[PDB]
C-alpha cells in the first residue's frame, strides 16, 4: 500500500520504456531490495531484475533497475519489448511473498503500418488538427469531402457545398488553396474520443476519385504520479496553451462513472469539502499556472484533471490534462492540532511544524481569501514584516526551534475568524494551514484598558491571571518586530504580575503584553498601549 | 473500510473489523473481527540474542495488546548484540540486521 | 467507566437506541459527567444523568449512571457517541471512554493464522 | 628472492585504526645489511620499520617490512613503493601498491547452510558452510562465534574473494568448519560474522544450530486467547 506507480503503460515493440515506482523515504526504503516481478496463472511472482544485481536469465542486457534514494524513488527501464511481455507485473520492495508492493499492467503491441497509402496522425483531445489531401489535376471544379468508415459504411463529414455531419457540426472547415496548389486540407475542432476512426478522402465523383484513406488517433494525456504524504500539501503545474487566454480554466477529480466533480474554477466556484485549503495563482504568459492543495486527506488520492472551458466544467471535446495523485498514510508530518479556540479579546497560541533540516529560512504567514478566484497574501515573516494593519496586537517567534515554533496572538475578536497557511523559504514546502473559531466569554487575562499617560514619571500597570495559569513563570514584554524580551527584578501570590517603569521617555511609547511561559512553550498573553502627555 | 483495531508490528497480529453492511435489509447486521498471525517459528526467544533455544509456544494475550517479550524483528527498528572479535581479544558492536541499522 | 450498547431487543421495535454510560466504585463524589459526539457536547436533556448513590458490597465507594437516548435509524451511523466522564481523582481529571455498532461484539469471526520461514520480520 | 607487499585489510583497520602496511620478501638470502625502504609516490620517504625479520629455519628466508599512513591517504589512493636494496640483486626493485578506485560498494548477504544428514551418519564429524555472496569490493573478513566465545581460527577456513559467474563485479567466499556431530548434536549453536565496507554498522552475523538448520521437525504449540 504505501508503494506508489503508473498502473497501465503501453508502448510498442521495438521501443523502450521506463517505469517509476514511488516509496517513502525512510530509512530501509533507502536501503533494501527493489524488484520488478512476473505473476500468472501459477501462483507466484518470478523475479525479473533486483536491486541487488541480478538479472534474470531472459532479460540479460534488455533491461535494469536503479535507485535514488533521494527521490524516494526506484526506475525500471526496459527496452526491446515483444509481444511475449505483455502481462500482470508488480514493483515493490523487501522480500516477495509479502505485499510491500504495487501492481503494474503492461500491454505491448506490434509496431503497425505497412500502408503507405495512409500515414499515423496522433494529436491531443479537444485540440486541432487539419489532413492535407491532393488531388490532381482535372479535380478543378469536382467533389472534395471527406468519409468516415464506420464499420459497415462510409459517411460524411464534410462537403463542397455546405453540409455537415451533425455529429462534426460547426467543428470543420475545407480550404483549397490558390497559387497553383494542387492539395486541400480538412480542419476540425473539438477532438473527442468519439472520433478516432478511419477516413477517407475523395477529389470528385467521377471514375479519377483520388481517394486517400486515412487514420484519425487521439491523445489522451498519459498520467502523471504524485506522491505526498497525509496531512501534507501538493503544488500541481497545469500547462496548458495561450489559445484558450481568454477561455476561463477549471479543475476536476475523476469518479466512478467518467464525471469529474469539480474543486475550484475559473467561475469562483469551489468544493465544498476544499473550503480554504485552495489557492489558485493567476495564469501567465503562456496561461501557465499552478494550484496549491493543502492538507491532503485520505480519500483525496486519485486522478486530476484541469482543463479550460465556457463552462469551467466537463465536456466532450475539451483540452485536459491529467495528473495521478497518492496519499502516503507511511507518513512523517507531524499531526499538529488543526482546529484552535478563542474567544473575543482573547488570546491564541498556534504551533507551526516544517522540515527540521531548513530551519534556518524565512518564515512566512498567509491569510486565505474567498469569495473571488481564491487569494492568500502575507500577513508576517521571520525578519520581523508585519501587514501594516496589526501593529502590536501579533508576533511569531522561534521558541521550540526543532522544526517547530510558536505563534502569539492576543486581542481576539470574532471578526477575524477564518483560515491560516504556515509557508516557508525552503525547497521542500507544507502548507500547514489551522482554522480559528471564535466562541463566548471573556479571556483569562486581566488587564486596564487603553491609557494615557504623562511624560518622565514612574507608572504602574497590572496583570492578573486566573489558578490555571498559576503554575507557569509570569512576564512582561514591549512588542515589535523583535517581539518579546521580559523584565526580571511585579509579582504576588497566584495573580498580579505587575509591570513597573522607573523612569519614562517617549521611546517607550508602545504596546507591551503580560503573558506566561510552558516551560519551553508558550501560552496566553494580553495587549494595552499607553500613551504620552504633558 | 476495515478498521484495524490493534497492528501489533512486533507480533505480527492484526485485528481488524468490518461491519457487514447486508443486504439492504434492516439492521439484521452482523460485525466481523477478522484475526491475521504471521508467527516466524524460525526466531529465538530472546529475540535479540541469537543464542537461545528456538521458540514453540506463542501465546497471543489479545486483551495485553489490544492497549515486553514479543518476538519478531520489527522492520523498521533494527537490533544489535556486541560481539567479541579477536585479533591480537575486542569486545565489539554488531548489527544483528542488515537494511535497517544504517545510520544514514 | 463503561458503555454499554442497547439491547438487541431494543433494536427490533425499531425507534428507541438506547445508549447506556456509567461510573463505578468511586470516592468521592461530586463527580460531573457527560457525553460528547465529535467533539460537540450532546444536548443536556438528551441524556439524563444520576446521583451517586453507594456502593453494595465496596465499603464506602460512590457510582452513578446516565442514559441517553437517539434514533435507532442513527444506530447505523453511530460515531460511538464518546461518553466524557469527569472525575477529580484522574490524572488529567477526564477518563473518557466510548463504544459504537462496531465496537462491542462480532458473531463472526475469521482468524487466519499463517506459518512460514520467511518471517521473524513483521513487514 | 620473492616480495609479497601485503595492504592491511579494511578489517584490520577497521578493528585497529592502526592502518600498519607491511612488505614481505619471501626464501631471499639473509645476510646482515638487508636494506628496504618505504616511499610514498613522491618518492619521499615515510616512518621506519623495526622488528625485522631473521633467517628462517629451512632456508625460506624473510624480511618484513613495516610502515604506517593516515587512513584518508589510502582512501585518496595514491601509490605506495617499498623497495628492495640488497646487495643480492643490489637492482632496487620496485614494489608499488596502491587502492584501486571505482570500485562500487555492495553487501555480504550472508547464508549460513547446515551440515548434510548423509555427514551425520558417518557418525564422528560436522560441516557447516558460512557462505558470503555477491559483493564489493574484495577482500571481505569472517570468523566464527559460538556461545560467546571465539573459535581459534585453525578450527575453520575461509576462501578468498573469487567473481560470481552471474555478478559481473560481485566477489563471493567461504568458510568451513568441522565439528564433532555430538557437539552439534548437542544443540549449541554456531554464529559466523562477517565484516566488510559496505555494511552498515560494519558487521553483520547469522547463526543456526541444530534445530534451526534444516529440522524434520515443527513443533508449533501456539495459543491464541481472549478472542
Ligand atoms: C536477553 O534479552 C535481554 C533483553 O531482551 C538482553 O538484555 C540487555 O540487552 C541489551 C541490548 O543492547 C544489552 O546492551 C544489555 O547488556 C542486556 N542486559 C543484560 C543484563 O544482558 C540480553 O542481552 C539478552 N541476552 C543476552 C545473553 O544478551
Amino acid at each position: 500500500s504505501p508503494i506508489f506507480g503508473p498502473e497501465e503503460v503501453n508502448s510498442v515493440e521495438g521501443n523502450s520504456v521506463s517505469i517509476t515506482c514511488y516509496y517513502p523515504p525512510t530509512s530501509v526504503n533507502r536501503h533494501t531490495r527493489k524488484y520488478w516481478c512476473r505473476q500468472g496463472a501459477r501462483g507466484g511472482c518470478i523475479t525479473l531484475i533486483s536491486s541487488e544485481g541480478y538479472v534474470s536469465s531472459k532479460y540479460a542486457g534488455r533491461a535494469n533497475l536503479t535507485n535514488f534514494p533521494e527521490n524516494g524513488t526506484f526506475v525500471v527501464n526496459i527496452a526491446q519489448l515483444s509481444q511475449d511481455d505483455s502481462g500482470r507485473y508488480k514493483c515493490g520492495l523487501g522480500i516477495n511473498s509479502r505485499g510491500l508492493s504495487f501492481d503494474v499492467s503492461l500491454e505491448v503491441s506490434q509496431g503497425p503500418g505497412l500502408l503507405n497509402d495512409t500515414k499515423v496522425y496522433t494529436v491531443d483531445l479537444g485540440r486541432t488538427v487539419t489532413i492535407n489531401c491532393p488531388f490532381k489535376t482535372e479535380n478543378a471544379q469536382k467533389r472534395k469531402s471527406l468519409y468516415k468508415q464506420i464499420g459497415l459504411y462510409p459517411v460524411l463529414v464534410i462537403d463542397s457545398s455546405g453540409y455537415v455531419n451533425p455529429n462534426y457540426t460547426g467543428r470543420i472547415r475545407l480550404d483549397i488553396q490558390g497559387t497553383g496548389q494542387l492539395l486541400f486540407s480538412v480542419v476540425i475542432n473539438q477532438l473527442r474520443l468519439s472520433d478516432a476512426g478511419q477516413y477517407l478522402c475523395q477529389a470528385g465523383d467521377d471514375s479519377n476519385s483520388n481517394k486517400k484513406n486515412a487514420d484519425l488517433q487521439v491523445l489522451k494525456p498519459e498520467p502523471e504520479l504524485v506522491y505526498e504524504d497525509l496531512r501534507g500539501s501538493v503544488t500541481f503545474h497545469c500547462a496548458l496553451g495561450p489559445e484558450v487566454a481568454n477561455v476561463a480554466k477549471f479543475l476536476c477529480r475523476q469518479s466512478s462513472g467518467e464525471n469529474c466533480d469539480v474543486v475550484v474554477n475559473t467561475l469562483g466556484k469551489r468544493a465544498p469539502a476544499f473550503e480554504g485549503r485552495i489557492l489558485l495563482n493567476p495564469q501567465d504568459k503562456d496561461g501557465s499556472f499552478s494550484v496549491v492543495i493543502t492538507g491532503l486527506r485520505k480519500e483525496d488520492a486519485g486522478r486530476y484533471l484541469c482543463g479550460a472551458h465556457s463552462d469551467g466544467q466537463l465536456q466532450e471535446g475539451s483540452p485536459i490534462q491529467a495528473w495521478q495523485l497518492f496519499v502516503n498514510e507511511e507518513s512523517t508530518i507531524p499531526r499538529s492540532p488543526t482546529v484552535v479556540k478563542g474567544v473575543a479579546g482573547g488570546s491564541v497560541a498556534v504551533l507551526c511544524p516544517y522540515n527540521r533540516k531548513e530551519s534556518k529560512s524565512i518564515k512566512y504567514w498567509c491569510l486565505w481569501e474567498g469569495a473571488q478566484n481564491g487569494r492568500c497574501p502575507l500577513l508576517v515573516d521571520s525578519e520581523g514584516w508585519v501587514k501594516a494593519q496589526y501593529e502590536g496586537r501579533l508576533s511569531l517567534l522561534e521558541e521550540p526551534g526543532n522544526g517547530t515554533f510558536t505563534v502569539i496572538l492576543n486581542q481576539l475578536t470574532s471578526r477575524d475568524a477564518g483560515f491560516y497557511w504556515c509557508l516557508t523559504n525552503g525547497d521542500t514546502l507544507w502548507r500547514t494551514t489551522v482554522e480559528i473559531k471564535i466562541i463566548e466569554g471573556e479571556p483569562n487575562l486581566k488587564v486596564p484598558g487603553n491609557v494615557t499617560a504623562v511624560l518622565g514619571e514612574t507608572l504602574k500597570v497590572p496583570c492578573h491571571f486566573p489558578c490555571k495559569f498559576s503554575s507557569y513563570e509570569k512576564y512582561w514584554c514591549k512588542w515589535n518586530n523583535t517581539g518579546c524580551q521580559a523584565l526580571p527584578s511585579c509579582d504576588e501570590n497566584s495573580r498580579l504580575v505587575s509591570l513597573t517603569l522607573n523612569l519614562v521617555t517617549r521611546a517607550d511609547e508602545g504596546w507591551y503584553w503580560c503573558g506566561v511561559k510552558q516551560g519551553h512553550f508558550y501560552g496566553e498573553t494580553a495587549a494595552v498601549y499607553v500613551a504620552v502627555e504633558e | 473500510e476495515r478498521i484495524v483495531l490493534v497492528d501489533n508490528k512486533c507480533k505480527c497480529a492484526r485485528i481488524t473489523s468490518r461491519i457487514i453492511r447486508s443486504s439492504e435489509d434492516p439492521n439484521e447486521d452482523i460485525v466481523e473481527r477478522n484475526i491475521r498471525i504471521i508467527v516466524p517459528l524460525n526466531n529465538r526467544e530472546n529475540i535479540s540474542d541469537p543464542t537461545s533455544p528456538l521458540r514453540t509456544r506463542f501465546v497471543y494475550h489479545l486483551s495485553d495488546l489490544c492497549k515486553e517479550t514479543c518476538y519478531t524483528y520489527d522492520r523498521n527498528k533494527c537490533y544489535t548484540a556486541v560481539v567479541p572479535l579477536v585479533y591480537g581479544t575486542k569486545m565489539v558492536e554488531t548489527a544483528l540486521t542488515p537494511d535497517a541499522c544504517y545510520p544514514d | 467507566v463503561y458503555l454499554l450498547p442497547p439491547a438487541r431487543e431494543q433494536l427490533n421495535l425499531r425507534e428507541s437506541a438506547t445508549i447506556t454510560c456509567l461510573v463505578t466504585g468511586f470516592s468521592p463524589a461530586d463527580v460531573f459527567v457527560q457525553w460528547m459526539q465529535r467533539g460537540q457536547p450532546l444536548s443536556p436533556e438528551k441524556y439524563v444523568t444520576s446521583a451517586p448513590m453507594p456502593e453494595p458490597q465496596a465499603p464506602g465507594r460512590y457510582f452513578a449512571h446516565s442514559i441517553l437516548t437517539v434514533s435507532e435509524e442513527e444506530w447505523n451511523t453511530g460515531e460511538t457517541y464518546t461518553c466524557v466522564v469527569a472525575h477529580e481523582a484522574l490524572p488529567n481529571r477526564v477518563t473518557e471512554r466510548t463504544v459504537d455498532k462496531s465496537t462491542g461484539k462480532p458473531t463472526l469471526y475469521n482468524v487466519s493464522l499463517v506459518m512460514s520461514d520467511t518471517a521473524g520480520t513483521c513487514y | 628472492i620473492r616480495v609479497f607487499a601485503i595492504p592491511p585489510s579494511f578489517a584490520s583497520i577497521f578493528l585497529t585504526k592502526s592502518t600498519k602496511l607491511t612488505c614481505l620478501v619471501t626464501d631471499l638470502t639473509t645476510y646482515d645489511s638487508v636494506t628496504i625502504s618505504w616511499t610514498r609516490q613522491n618518492g619521499e620517504a615515510v616512518k621506519t620499520h623495526t622488528n625485522i625479520s631473521e633467517s628462517h629455519p629451512n632456508a625460506t628466508f624473510s624480511a618484513v617490512g613495516e610502515a604506517s599512513i593516515c587512513e584518508d591517504d589510502w582512501n585518496s589512493g595514491e601509490r605506495f613503493t617499498c623497495t628492495v636494496t640488497h646487495t643480492d640483486l643490489p637492482s632496487p626493485l620496485k614494489q608499488t601498491i596502491s587502492r584501486p578506485k571505482g570500485v562500487a560498494l555492495h553487501r555480504p548477504d550472508v547464508y549460513l547452510l547446515p551440515p548434510a544428514r548423509e555427514q551425520l551418519n558417518l557418525r564422528e564429524s560436522a560441516t557447516i558452510t558460512c557462505l558470503v555472496t555477491g559483493f564489493s569490493p574484495a577482500d571481505v573478513f569472517v570468523q566464527w562465534m559460538q556461545r560467546g566465545q571465539p573459535l581459534s581460527p585453525e578450527k575453520y577456513v575461509t576462501s578468498a574473494p573469487m567473481p560470481e559467474p552471474q555478478a559481473p563485479g560481485r566477489y563471493f567466499a567461504h568458510s568451513i568448519l568441522t565439528v564433532s556431530e555430538e557437539e552439534w548434536n548437542t544443540g549449541e549453536t554456531y554464529t559466523c560474522v562477517v565484516a566488510h565496507e559496505a555494511l552498515p554498522n560494519r558487521v553483520t552475523e547469522r547463526t543456526v544450530d541444530k534445530s534451526t538448520g534444516k529440522p524434520t521437525l515443527y513443533n508449533v504449540s501456539l495459543v491464541m486467547s481472549d478472542t
